[PDB]
């Protein structure tokens, strides 16, 4: 519920993974990616992965 | 300094050292309390 | 509840050599890294987070 | 009075298992013996590590390759927990290639005559159908642990990455010191100390290079006359 | 050894209270300083040190140790 | 692998009979794995002879008093247990304690047989008043460490012999310490400092030298497993 863990949309099988992105065949008929957030900064200065 | 001889719980303990520093010179005052200091450690890791 | 702690302190899975290295008390008996002597009495041990 | 001398004798619970019993030794003696060969056994036996990589197109340890599941940065640590063990005095390289999908295990990698890969079931990386994984690895030896700050060369590149490297073929020792009370007419101890190595050298090695590294300081302290 | 030598009731021994020994000690360790600091020129103009000293020691020991050992004296102006 | 900076051992002596050795500068580490060793070895790992049992003439095991001597049981056999003696024959050798009349009963007026001898003949042992007479049996056997009074090995045996605590090991008192030694490059360089006081008979550098050659037999039982085993090698 915080919001920092990528969760999919709608169900489906995983196509194609890596350390950059998620592209999921959603059962409908669709195709969607996810991007993934490696080390960026957060406003404390920690880091994001 | 006299042989003790009796438990030593805090009050005891500052007694003795208020009549330490009463009684005698500052460096034998230190030395005094950096020896009960490492006993003390010593002591209270193996105290259980 | 305490009563279950204390019950299944008994009823854990003995190690390779099967024994059970913490006692029903939740102590257990440590060795000295640097004289080697077993300390005297018996020491809480345990996971902290 | 009493004329019997201790003496050591080996069992071998496993392949990399052993417990060696020392007998019989004075009273109150047996736990300083064993806390002196266990501080040895984990602090100063030689070993191997790697001590560097560097991948084809990577330029830092934070960032990721192409068609692989993980950081560089996850990888290094998977590739912290390599047993290798090296028979050359300076730094030898290792190269790992691989291509398409799969699974990259530590039996991938081809190392040059001399030096040896003892765990090759070990998992490094995963690869989809668009990535290939061309990384080279540099092994050297020492003993303990060099916190990659001390791995550092002068001249590096800014595409070699040092890692820490931990020198250690030592996994688990204990001592256990029985009381048995060893019929002499008098009391005595049964010292017994359990070894077991990370399937790079065998317990027999380990026990020897204790004993090596522990009777020259007290040869140092017979010659005072 | 170090801060705590010479110890300070064999020092106050040889004084009146610490706040005249602080003056005392200070004055004579500006005095062996800038003995030393002019050295170079063929001088005659300050005095010192009255005791052995090591390669390169503090001037306020030096003045501390000479105190101690009785090898001055203080007067009111 | 090398050493790359070798140990020394040196001595400092305080009294006729008291040391203190420095070993410096040992790895990290490397200070409390032969600390404890070199302590343990030096106080219950090297021969020597003492007293193990007394027959005093005229008391039995009762320690009420002694009549014609101004000390009590107790302080006679702490005496007793302060003597040094040296000894050759492996079985338990009696000699005889004579003295007599009125004045001081010391060491000096025992009777050793062939192959024993006291190294303090100065040493007091009582004091007699009013013509009183002091006759005793000293039984001394050889031994290591401290062993406590062992007790009645035999119930009707006799009646008056007292067993004593025994203390065979020439060394009295060990202590150790380690401390940080090393300035110029890194520093947590272990030095260790063992102080030891003996006893008359024998001199700290001997104490020192048969533990040290006592843990290298030890520990070269355990390097005998695998000679060709590469170690911490140290060069000169």
């Amino acid at each position: 519920d915080a919001g920092d863990v990528l969760k999919a949309e709608k169900d489906g099988v995983v196509q194609e993974l890596s350390a950059d992105y998620i592209t999921v065949a959603n059962d409908d008929g669709t195709y969607i990616t996810y991007r993934l957030h490696k080390f960026s900064r957060s406003n404390q200065g920690t880091s994001v992965n | 300094y006299p042989f003790v001889d009796y438990s030593v719980g805090k009050k005891q303990l500052s007694e003795i050292v208020n009549d330490l520093a009463e009684r005698y010179p500052k460096v034998i005052v230190a030395a005094t309390l950096d020896n009960l200091k490492a006993a003390g450690f010593y002591w209270a890791t193996r105290s259980g | 509840r305490e009563d279950e702690l204390a019950g299944l302190l008994n009823h854990t899975i003995p190690n390779r050599d099967g024994e059970r290295m913490v006692l029903p008390t939740g102590k257990a008996r440590l060795f000295d890294g640097r004289s080697g002597e077993p300390f005297p009495d018996p020491i809480s041990v345990g996971y902290m987070y | 009075l009493i004329a019997q001398r201790p003496s050591l004798t080996e069992e071998v619970v496993d392949e990399f298992r052993s417990r060696f019993v020392i007998e019989p030794l004075e009273p109150g003696f047996g736990y300083t013996l064993g806390n002196s060969l266990r501080r040895t056994l984990l602090s100063s036996i030689p070993g191997a590590a790697v001590t560097s990589i560097r991948i084809d197109g990577v330029l830092h340890e934070f960032t990721t390759v192409p068609g692989v599941k993980e950081d560089v940065t996850d990888l290094i640590l998977n590739i912290k927990q390599l047993v290798v063990s090296s028979e050359h005095d300076e730094p030898v390289v290792m190269y790992l290639r691989k291509q398409g999908p799969g699974l990259v295990t530590a039996a991938d990698i081809a190392p040059p005559a001399g030096v040896e890969v003892h765990n090759p079931d070990l998992v490094l990386a995963t690869l989809n159908g668009k990535g290939k994984l061309e990384m080279e690895l540099t092994v050297e030896r020492g003993r303990g642990y060099v916190s990659a700050v001390q791995n550092k060369q002068v001249g590096q590149e800014i595409g070699r990455i040092p890692v820490d490297s931990i020198y250690s073929p030592v996994l688990k020792v204990t001592y256990k010191v029985e009381a048995t009370r060893v019929e002499q007419r008098t009391d005595f101890d049964k010292l017994i100390v359990d070894v077991e190595t990370k399937q790079a050298m065998r317990p027999r090695d380990a026990m020897a290079s204790a004993g090596k590294t522990l009777v020259e300081l007290f040869g140092l302290a017979r010659e005072l006359n | 050894e170090g801060i705590i030598n010479p110890p300070i009731d064999e020092l106050l021994e040889a004084t009146d209270s610490k706040y005249s020994l602080v003056i005392y000690a200070a004055k004579r360790a500006r005095q062996i300083n800038a003995y030393y600091s002019q050295l170079g020129e063929g001088l005659l103009e300050y005095v010192g040190p009255l005791v052995d000293t090591h390669v390169h020691e503090k001037p306020l020991s030096i003045a501390l140790r000479e105190i101690n050992a009785g090898l001055l004296t203080s007067e009111a102006i």
